[PDB]
């Protein structure tokens, strides 16, 4: 299909690979009498490792020739053709995750700014400081367009240069 | 003032006026003034869940003497959904649901003691205005026989007879635990089995409390 | 306990308590919901 | 004045001043005067919609699941997504953006520039306008209203839009999985309250 | 000319605080070529809280 790819659901090659594993692993414990842990835990690890198989396969990733499943960036491919959650939804979860901890880390700067020396309260945090800024940073793409367009976003021309 | 471990002085701290105040915090943990009275709430929650809990379970205990077919206070959980009748999610849920209203509206009068009975809660103004101290509501529903409001040299007299009976509910609360975890029975079964033969069923006999 | 506050306080310990709740919750996400290579679930 | 919880914050940027104000921004999205502003309408604009379009999902499978009477064709409120009949979903839907986003930018550039939308010769025949700020007036209130008890009407809005925004978002969840139509997750639930309940399926079921 | 205390932008190019806020602690009255003495929170690369400027270079705000 897609670039020259399979499906890895009717993939081939994944399906040694998912199936050569667990040869492996089972005439290793092999060994292991089920009266001990080890040929419990073995066990627990094969219907582990083809839970995810049965995930893969029926979740719609591309396996190439090797049988490994790839992703693709492009979003008018992903979108399009089905799978974005490759990259395509988590590249705006991650941001989300990045920017929440990177706008709280502004604000903080903000709040303790402000004072006698902030210095010692840069290397001693008052929590409640910061947490009151952990909470106030939610919803930041909002908020960050409005110090944006506002103007309270960047420091302006005061800035120090060299030569 | 009759200090625990006499002898000794209190703690500089709390020599205060506490009721059931022993000078007993040998790690400390009242120096933050603030928490303090955090402390105090958290003691008297504490002694009024645990002198319901003691109860809770020595009755049923010494309802099953005479027969009458209860449980122990441990495994009456799943006797109850054992006969179910509701799910246990439903349950479960209903609790977070209305106890965490309780707690949750317990807490801003900490926070703040004018709320909570300005209003605008069904009305019910000066019921949960509260009287002023930590852990004493005060009221209508929570005082209905109208205690605590006559003499207060008598109520100071009943605020250390509160804590001084949660102090021992918890004291106790704590051995249906650790007794059930060893000898394996109920409270009243073992208030019987120790005073039957109270040399044979003594602690150092439970095969657990002393290890060999 | 006023100082034992202000120590725990300290830029190190926060460093490590906090990490140490991301990493215990970081690593017990992948207990219940392994493997999790694609948001497809 | 009510607040959300009664014993919290009043945030020092927020004041009583508008109403359906409680006190609640945890978040603290609004903080500078002209994003309080936008929010205002983009509230309102949700509560409207929410109000109206919730009663398209409430009202129709009402009817059909309180009787024979009436019967909604499309069934529950996710089941109108197929009968289509006579355009085609590509063109009926670009007929509508197109439509709708002639009246929604005049909405914007209203706010933009508060006194007039359209002043008399610009987009010819149309704009009477009578429009004061953040509620438009003028057509869109054909009976008359503000007839002084606005702040009680203005009140009466929000409070009504604010729960039908909060209704509608179970709609979609309940639906989502329970499969059924709400007045079937109602009766259910009423009929048995306990075993009908949330968090016995599927999804605090996890536990 | 300027006076004590009051706050300051310094446009002197070789400088760690140029174009950064600073607070006069002393004006003389003499001809000092350097005369006015500013002082900054900031630290220098040498730790060097305070310098002394040209009046052409001072500028208050
Ligand atoms: C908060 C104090 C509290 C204490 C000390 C106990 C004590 C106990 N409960 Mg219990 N419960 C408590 C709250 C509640 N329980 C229940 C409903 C149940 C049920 C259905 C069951 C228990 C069981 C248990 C046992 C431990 C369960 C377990 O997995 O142990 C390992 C760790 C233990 C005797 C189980 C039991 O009866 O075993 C003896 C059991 O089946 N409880 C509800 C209603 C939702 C509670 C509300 O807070
Ligand atoms: C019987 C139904 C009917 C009705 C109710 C109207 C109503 C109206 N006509 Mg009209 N008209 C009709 C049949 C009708 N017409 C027929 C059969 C013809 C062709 C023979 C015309 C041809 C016509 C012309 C050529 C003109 C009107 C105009 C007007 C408007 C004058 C009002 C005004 O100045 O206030 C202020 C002006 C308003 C428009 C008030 C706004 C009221 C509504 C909400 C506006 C709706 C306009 C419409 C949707 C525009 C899109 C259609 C078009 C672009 C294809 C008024 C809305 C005048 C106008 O500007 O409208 C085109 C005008 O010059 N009429
Ligand atoms: C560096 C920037 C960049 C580049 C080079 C591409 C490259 C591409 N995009 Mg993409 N895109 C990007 C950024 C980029 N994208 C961003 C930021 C967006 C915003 C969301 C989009 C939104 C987008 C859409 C909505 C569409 C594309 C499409 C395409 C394809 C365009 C037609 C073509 O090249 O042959 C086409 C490519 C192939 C035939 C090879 C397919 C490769 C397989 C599927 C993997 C191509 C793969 C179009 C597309 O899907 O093409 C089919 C399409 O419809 N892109
Ligand atoms: C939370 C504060 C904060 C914020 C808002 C930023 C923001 C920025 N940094 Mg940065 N940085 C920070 C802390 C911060 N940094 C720290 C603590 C260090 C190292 C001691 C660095 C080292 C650093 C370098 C070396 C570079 C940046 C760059 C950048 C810019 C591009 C973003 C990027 O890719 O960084 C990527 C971030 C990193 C590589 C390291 C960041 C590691 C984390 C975020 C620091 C921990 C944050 C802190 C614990 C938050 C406490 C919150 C609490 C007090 C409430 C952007 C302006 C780049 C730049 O200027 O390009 C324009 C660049 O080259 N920063
Ligand atoms: C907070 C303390 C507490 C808790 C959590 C429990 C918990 C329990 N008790 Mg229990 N109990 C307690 C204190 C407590 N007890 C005390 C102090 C007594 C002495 C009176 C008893 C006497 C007692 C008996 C005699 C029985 C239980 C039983 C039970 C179990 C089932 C509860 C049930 O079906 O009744 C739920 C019933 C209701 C909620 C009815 C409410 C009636 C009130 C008065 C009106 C409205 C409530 C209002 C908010 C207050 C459960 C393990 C039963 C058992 O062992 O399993 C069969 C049982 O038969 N309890
Ligand atoms: C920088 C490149 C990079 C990238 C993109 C990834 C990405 C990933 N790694 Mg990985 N890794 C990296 C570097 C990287 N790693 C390095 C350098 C090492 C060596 C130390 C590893 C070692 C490693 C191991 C050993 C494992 C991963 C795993 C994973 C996947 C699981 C993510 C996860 O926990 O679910 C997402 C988790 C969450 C969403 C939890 C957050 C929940 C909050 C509450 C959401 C709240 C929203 C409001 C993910 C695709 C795991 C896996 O299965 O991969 C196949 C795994 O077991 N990685
Ligand atoms: C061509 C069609 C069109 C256009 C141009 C707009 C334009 C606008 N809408 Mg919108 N809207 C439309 C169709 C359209 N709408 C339809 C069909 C619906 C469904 C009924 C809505 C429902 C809707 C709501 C519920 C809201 C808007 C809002 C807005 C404004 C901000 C949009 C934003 O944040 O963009 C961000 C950029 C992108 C999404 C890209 C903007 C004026 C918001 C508003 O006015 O806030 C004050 C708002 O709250 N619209
Ligand atoms: C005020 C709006 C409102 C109302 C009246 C109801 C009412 C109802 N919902 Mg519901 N729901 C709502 C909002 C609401 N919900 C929202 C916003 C969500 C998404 C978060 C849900 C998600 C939801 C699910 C998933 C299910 C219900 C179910 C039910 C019914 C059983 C009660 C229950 O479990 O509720 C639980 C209510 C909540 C978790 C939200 C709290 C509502 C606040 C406290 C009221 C004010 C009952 C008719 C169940 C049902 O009918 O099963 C047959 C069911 O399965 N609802
Ligand atoms: C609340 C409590 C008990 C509550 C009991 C309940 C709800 C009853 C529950 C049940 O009825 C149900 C629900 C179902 C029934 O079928 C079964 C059970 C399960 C039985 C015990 C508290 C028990 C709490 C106890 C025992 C605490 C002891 C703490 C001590 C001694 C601390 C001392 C110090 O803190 C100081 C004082 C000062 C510091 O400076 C020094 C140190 C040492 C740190
Ligand atoms: C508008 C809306 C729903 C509109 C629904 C419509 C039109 C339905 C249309 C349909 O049914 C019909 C008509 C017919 C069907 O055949 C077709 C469909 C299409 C199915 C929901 C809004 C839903 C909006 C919701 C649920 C918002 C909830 C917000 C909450 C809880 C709080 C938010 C905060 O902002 C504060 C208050 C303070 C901040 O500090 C903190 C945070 C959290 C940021
Ligand atoms: C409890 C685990 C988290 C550790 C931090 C909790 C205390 S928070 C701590 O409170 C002190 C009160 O004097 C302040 O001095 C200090 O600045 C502040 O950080």
């Amino acid at each position: 299909d897609i670039a020259g790819l399979t499906p890895c659901s009717e993939s081939k090659a994944f399906k040694r690979r998912e199936n050569k594993e667990v040869k492996s692993l089972q005439k290793r414990m092999a060994k292991y009498e089920e009266g001990s842990a080890p040929a419990l835990a073995l066990q627990a690890t094969a219907e582990r490792t083809q839970k995810r198989f049965e995930f893969y396969g029926k979740s719609g990733l591309l396996c190439g020739n090797d049988g490994l499943p790839h992703l693709i960036a492009d979003p008018g491919l992903a979108f399009r053709y089905g799978h974005a959650g490759d990259i395509m939804i988590p590249t705006v979860l991650f941001i989300y995750m990045a920017g929440y901890t990177g706008y709280a880390g502004r604000e903080y700067l903000l709040a303790t700014r402000g004072e006698k020396k902030p210095t010692q309260k840069e290397i001693i945090i008052d929590v409640p400081l910061a947490l009151k800024c952990v909470a106030g940073s939610a919803g930041w793409p909002l908020r960050a367009f409005n110090d944006l367009r506002s103007g309270s976003l960047l420091e302006k021309e005061e800035n120090i240069t060299v030569s | 003032r009759p200090v625990w471990y006499p002898g000794n002085s209190p703690p500089e701290w709390l020599d205060g006026s506490l009721p059931g105040d022993y000078g007993y915090d040998p790690l400390g943990l009242a120096s933050d003034p603030e928490m303090l009275k955090w402390w105090v709430q958290a003691e008297l929650v504490h002694g009024r869940w645990a002198m319901l809990g003691t109860v809770g379970m020595i009755v049923p205990g010494v309802a099953a003497r005479a027969g009458g077919d209860f449980p122990q206070w441990y495994d009456a959980g799943k006797v109850y959904i054992e006969n179910s009748s509701i799910p246990f999610g439903a349950l479960l849920m209903t609790q977070v649901l209305m106890m965490g209203w309780s707690e949750m509206m317990r807490y801003y009068e900490f926070v703040s003691p004018g709320s909570q009975g300005t209003g605008s809660f069904m009305g019910f103004t000066e019921a949960f205005a509260g009287t002023g101290e930590n852990g004493y509501p005060g009221g209508r529903f929570f005082d209905p026989f109208g205690l605590a409001k006559g003499d207060p040299a008598k109520l100071q007299e009943y605020k250390v007879k509160e804590i001084k009976n949660g102090r021992l509910a918890m004291f106790s609360c704590l051995g249906y635990y650790a007794q059930y975890a060893a000898t394996g029975k109920g409270p009243v079964d073992n208030w019987f089995d120790h005073i039957a033969d109270p040399f044979h069923n003594t602690c150092a006999t439970n095969g657990v409390s002393v290890p060999f | 306990m006023q100082n034992l506050k202000i120590y725990l306080s300290t830029a190190p310990v926060i460093a490590f308590i906090w990490l140490s709740l991301l990493s215990s919750l970081i690593i017990e996400v992948n207990r219940f919901f392994p493997d999790p290579l694609i948001f497809a679930f | 004045r009510p607040i959300w919880l009664p014993g919290a914050d009043v945030p020092e940027w927020l004041d009583g001043t508008i109403p359906g104000d409680f006190g609640y921004d945890p978040l603290k999205l609004g903080k500078d005067p002209e994003t309080l502003k936008w929010y205002v309408q983009a509230e309102l604009v949700h509560g409207r919609f929410a109000m109206m379009g919730l009663v398209g999902m409430l009202v129709p499978e009402l009817l059909t699941n309180a009787g024979i009477g009436l019967p909604a064709k499309g069934t529950e409120w996710f089941n109108a997504g197929a009968a289509p009949m006579f355009a085609p979903t590509g063109v009926l839907f670009a007929m509508q953006f197109l439509l709708m986003g002639w009246a929604e930018i005049r909405r914007y550039q209203d706010f933009k520039n508060p006194g007039s939308v359209n002043v008399d010769p610009i987009f010819g025949g149309k704009l009477p306008d009578g429009n004061i700020p953040g509620y438009p007036g003028g057509i869109f209130d054909p009976f008359g209203f503000a007839k002084g008890d606005v702040d009680s009407l203005k009140l009466k809005e929000v409070k009504n839009g604010r729960l039908a925004m909060f209704a509608t978002l179970g709609f979609y969840c309940q639906a989502v999985v329970t499969g059924k139509g709400p007045i079937a997750c109602w009766t259910s639930h009423l009929a048995d309250p306990w075993a009908n309940n949330v968090w016995s399926i599927e999804l605090a079921k996890v536990i | 000319g300027p006076k004590r205390g009051s706050r300051v932008k310094i446009l002197r190019p070789e400088s760690y605080w140029y174009n950064r806020a600073g607070k006069v602690v002393s004006c003389d009255q003499t001809g000092i070529k350097y005369p006015v003495t500013v002082r900054f929170e900031d630290v220098n690369y040498a730790g060097v809280s305070t310098n002394n400027f040209g009046l052409q270079e001072v500028e208050e705000l």
